[PDB]
């Protein structure tokens, strides 16, 4: 169905739609928190064994 | 006759008004276009069906 | 630097004709139907009617 029915606004412009979702998005971001964390999970590893 | 300037079609036609400002047109854009040409005449000619 | 997808992509417009066989999501859609024509077209495979 969802292959079969789909349609886009009628007025899109496809510069301002992505800018506005990128914004929120990309400001609650976590990519620096979880690359500090990557680097103990190796740390440990290879103090354990 | 209007649809063809705002879009691409296949018959011959020239265009005067390219210097006003358009946006690029979709299906779905253009579907909401001739609706308002095809309410437009019925209201001249005073037709309901 | 590489994300793999299972279906073929194309550059971004919205100015796409909606039947473009070109397009392979499109195309899979029209051959199926195609087939089914064949197969009730003669009525050989459907007695009872």
């Amino acid at each position: 169905v969802a292959l079969l029915s789909g349609k886009y606004p009628p007025d899109l412009v496809t510069n301002v739609w992505y800018a506005d979702a990128i914004y929120p998005m990309y400001a609650d971001t976590e990519v620096f928190s979880n690359l500090q964390r990557d680097m103990i999970t190796c740390e440990a590893v290879q103090t354990l064994v | 006759t209007l649809v063809a300037q705002i879009s691409e079609t296949q018959y011959p036609v020239d265009r005067y008004l390219d210097w006003i400002p358009s946006l690029r047109a979709s299906a779905a854009t253009a579907a909401t276009f001739a609706e308002w040409v095809n309410t437009s005449m019925k209201t001249a000619f005073d037709l309901s069906d | 630097e590489v994300l793999l997808l299972p279906i073929d992509h194309q550059p971004a417009n919205v100015t796409t004709p909606t039947l473009d066989f070109t397009n392979e999501l499109t195309n899979w859609r029209a051959r199926v139907c195609e087939l089914m024509k064949n197969l009730v077209d003669n009525q050989r495979y459907q007695p009872g009617w």
